[PDB]
């Protein structure tokens, strides 16, 4: 499914909703068609690959055990409760398939808020055990790159492999985990309605003239002063980010942020 | 040479989330069928007890393939509960941004998701290009060279010369398949659209988050209206025209074109993959309040009989656990719901799938593009009658050519095509409610202690309803009823087959080792296991 040339990337889907493999299809320059004919080699990816059933096994077992060896991109968060029943693949559970790849893996990047810190499925009550990457397998000795964010900017996760690639390490990267060349300042102090905060000049209301104005959405509930991402800098699809659309932060590029940011229209 | 004996295809790949689909095969057609869904989230559970505000940013994340979707369901059913109603403008862009992601999703249905049943992309490069160029000039207005196609081939041959096939690794029609039909000029057609909607798809996705912030899970919705006042700007609208233009040319001059050509050359698949009763919601509202002000009518029918249409009545859905991983077997409305999971692994105490099994009257229904088109035919929709009766002439088959995995196929593209040209009708609509000095797009409203609240989507992949039951103002119960759940939940109480297990009796089986004939009929239902569990 490889060999040599193109290096090798085995992309697992756990309890997600595939968003964040949604978010890749977003890539821009490079596009997603240059990234997987010519960056990489793709070689198991449950949402777009052709084959099926066994013949979809056979492909991640030749994948992940091949010499030329893999990097393993994870989607989503691992169930544990109940001995991870709560997730099977081809009924072995999430749980056993991570055991038995990641250590395999030549660097592992968990991407989006689910692989890195549990994700929305970890919310309380937790009813499946959702453990992110890296808590799920410490004792296995995995240590995921963590690209957080809900989905994360597929910026973030190109410029993490492109890096890994050149220099054949992972770059700087923070107390999460995540690069620090990304996840390094707040959201809030990259936003264009900071001098509004300072002046503290806050809509009451999204109906209010003072959101007609674009005044700060604290008050409103806005994460970002508690949020590291870079989606002011970068946007979204070229275009725009949530408080360019009138709405706060709700934070979600954070470790527990379904239960840390809630209620989300309160600060 | 014919089959007799079990298959299993676990994963399906090529949908969205965890899908075991079992059957049991006699004389190499299916005999009998087991729709198993293998991931549980639990956000039913999750939500008890927070914020109804906050409900919307949890349940999108039900699926970023339908994304925003389920937000907009949440907000509609909040809205309902509070008894806002919203101003004319977010409605409008609501509206909006719903049908771009519908154009969003069916292209990349079509070609990311379901052709790699039916193309076989390594025989492209047996094609000869000039051949090819052709044959895609004669399908389409747009006009392609033979340089063109090349330049694909070229790109395609390096690629398999390397050794590594990536996505392509073990794919069926690896070696031939005999169940695989196109030339080789079709097969570099389809491959080169591929490709094309790889690109395309950026584009209009990025249409969504002009208004929405962001694609995927937008941000641009709140109880009372929308957020984004950048919206009611020219320029902002103008980006979104744009690309809505661009994507409309690539649905009527790539992907239609080439769905007629794919199902021409696969008319056995009407044959397989019926199904007897369907069930819409209606989409596109003028009056949040009154489904039946939407372009999109609601409607429920039985065993084909659209001569009958009759009434939807919310009332009469329940949804089943005795076959699901649920206690107990009660069926309940949803807003009396339970999401009490209990496992018993794969058919213990006859249980074999974390969806529930929604019932309307009693009854298995279909749900999603071919219920959606069908019904609004019968209701004398000229749009979707003139798009439909022009499909049915171009490949030569009747009304009852729809009744098959073929026909849902098509409604998927039909319906992609008419809502293309009503997002062109809905945002003159909007810019002629601005230039009457509209430029309001939040309401005030206030939350109750007590309500109940139901707002319904038509999703790309049909009927999507959220309920809530609010006590003390906060979630007391909250429950999702989702299309893919409808479509590929398990059997009921009854032991009534659902539309896909239903749908997969009668499908021949060629090889069973490459079971495609069982991938081509699950594939035209575009399951979503994230969005029929949750
Ligand atoms: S991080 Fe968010 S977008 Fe990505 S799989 Fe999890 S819920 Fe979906
Ligand atoms: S809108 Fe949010 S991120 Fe921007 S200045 Fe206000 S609190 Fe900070
Ligand atoms: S909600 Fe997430 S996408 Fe950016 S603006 Fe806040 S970190
Ligand atoms: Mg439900």
């Amino acid at each position: 499914l490889m060999g040599p040339r193109r290096p090798s990337v085995v992309y697992l889907h756990n309890a997600e909703c595939t968003g964040c493999s949604e978010s890749v299809l977003r890539a821009f320059e490079p596009y997603i068609d240059t990234l997987i004919l010519d960056t990489l080699s793709l070689d198991y990816h449950e949402t777009i690959m052709a084959a099926a059933g066994d013949a979809a096994e056979a492909a991640l077992e030749q994948a992940v055990n091949s010499p030329h060896g893999f990097i393993a991109v994870v989607e989503g968060g691992i169930p544990t409760a109940a001995n991870g029943i709560y997730g099977k693949v081809a009924n072995h559970t999430m749980l056993d398939i991570c055991s038995r790849i990641l250590p395999k893996a030549q660097a592992v990047i968990a991407y989006g808020t689910c692989a890195t810190f549990g994700g929305v499925q970890a919310a309380k009550p937790n009813p499946t055990g959702a453990k992110g990457v890296n808590d799920a397998l410490k004792h296995l000795g995995v240590k995921a790159i963590n690209i957080a964010g809900c989905p994360p900017n597929p910026y973030n996760l190109v410029g993490t492999i492109v890096y890994y690639l050149k220099n054949k390490a992972a770059p700087e990267l923070d107390s999460l985990n995540r690069p620090t060349m990304f996840f390094g300042q707040t959201v809030h102090e990259q936003c264009p309605r900071l001098p509004h905060f300072d002046a503290g000049e806050f809509a009451p209301s999204f109906e209010s003239e003072e959101a007609r104005k674009g005044w700060c959405l604290y008050e409103l509930g806005c994460k970002g002063p508690v949020t590291m991402n870079n989606c002011p800098k970068i946007k979204f699809n070229q275009t725009n980010w949530p408080v360019d659309a009138g709405h706060p932060c709700i934070g979600c590029s954070e470790p527990d942020f379904w239960d840390a940011m809630t209620p989300f229209y309160q600060n | 040479s014919s089959y007799s004996g079990p298959i299993v295809v676990d994963p399906v790949t090529r949908i969205e989330g965890h899908l075991r689909i079992e059957v049991e095969v006699e004389n190499g057609k299916v005999k009998n069928a087991y729709s198993s869904s293998t991931l549980f989230r639990g956000l039913e559970i999750i939500l008890k007890g927070r914020d109804p505000r906050d409900a919307q940013h949890f349940t999108q994340r039900t699926c970023g393939v339908c994304t925003y979707t389920h937000a907009l369901a949440s907000t509609r059913c909040v809205d309902n509960a509070v008894g806002v109603h919203i101003p004319k403008n977010a409605t409008y862009i609501r509206n909006l941004v719903l049908g771009a992601q519908y154009l969003h999703d069916h292209i990349v249905h079509f070609y990311h998701l379901h052709a790699l049943d039916f193309v076989d992309v390594t025989a492209a490069l047996k094609a000869d290009p000039a051949k090819a160029a052709k044959v895609a000039s004669s399908i389409s207005p747009r006009k392609t060279t033979a340089a063109d196609l090349k330049a694909v081939q070229d790109k395609l041959k390096t690629f398999v010369e390397t050794g590594q096939l990536g996505p392509f690794t073990n794919a069926y029609f690896l070696g031939g398949h005999p169940a695989y039909y196109l030339d080789p000029e079709t097969n570099l057609i389809a491959t080169a659209h591929y490709l094309e909607a790889l690109r395309l798809q950026v584009k209009a996705a990025r249409a969504m988050a002009v208004f929405g912030a962001k694609n995927p899970h937008t941000q641009f919705t709140v109880v009372g209206g929308v957020t984004c006042y950048d919206a009611l700007t020219p320029q902002r609208i103008a980006e979104f025209e744009a690309l809505w233009k661009e994507t409309k040319a690539f649905v009527d001059e790539v992907y239609i074109p080439d769905l007629l050509v794919v199902a021409a050359a696969y008319k056995d698949w009407t044959q397989y993959g019926g199904t007897d009763n369907f069930i819409t919601f209606g989409e596109f509202p003028k009056d949040e309040y009154d489904l039946n002000s939407r372009f999109f009518k609601p409607g429920v029918v039985f065993k084909r009989d659209f001569k009958n249409i009759k009434p939807f009545d919310k009332m009469q859905i329940e949804e089943h656990v005795r076959h699901s991983w649920y206690e107990g077997a009660e069926a309940r409305h949803p807003w009396k719901g339970q999401t009490q999971p209990k496992y018993t692994d794969l058919h213990g105490d006859d249980r074999y799938s974390w969806m529930k099994a929604p019932r309307y009257m009693g009854e298995p229904m279909e749900t999603g593009p071919l219920a959606q088109v069908l019904i609004a035919y019968s209701q004398g929709h000229p749009k979707v009658k003139a798009v439909t009766d022009a499909v049915l002439a171009k490949l030569g088959v009747g009304p009852e050519a729809l009744f098959s995995t073929l026909g849902r196929t098509a409604a998927r593209g039909i319906e992609t095509a008419v809502i293309a040209e009503y997002v062109g009708v809905m945002l003159q609509e909007y810019k002629d409610n601005i230039a009457k000095g509209d430029n309001v797009i939040c309401a005030p409203w206030e939350m109750p202690k007590q309500a109940e609240g139901v707002g319904f989507v038509n999703a790309p992949r049909g009927g999507l309803s959220h309920w809530i039951r609010i006590e003390d103002g906060k979630i007391g119960n909250f429950q999702l009823v989702v299309p893919s759940t409808w479509t590929l939940g398990p059997r009921c109480d009854k032991n009534k087959l659902s539309p896909v297990e239903a749908s997969l009796i009668g499908t021949p089986v060629a090889d069973a080792k490459r079971p495609v004939e069982i991938l081509r009929t699950v594939h035209s239902f575009d399951p979503c296991i994230a969005c029929g569990v949750h």
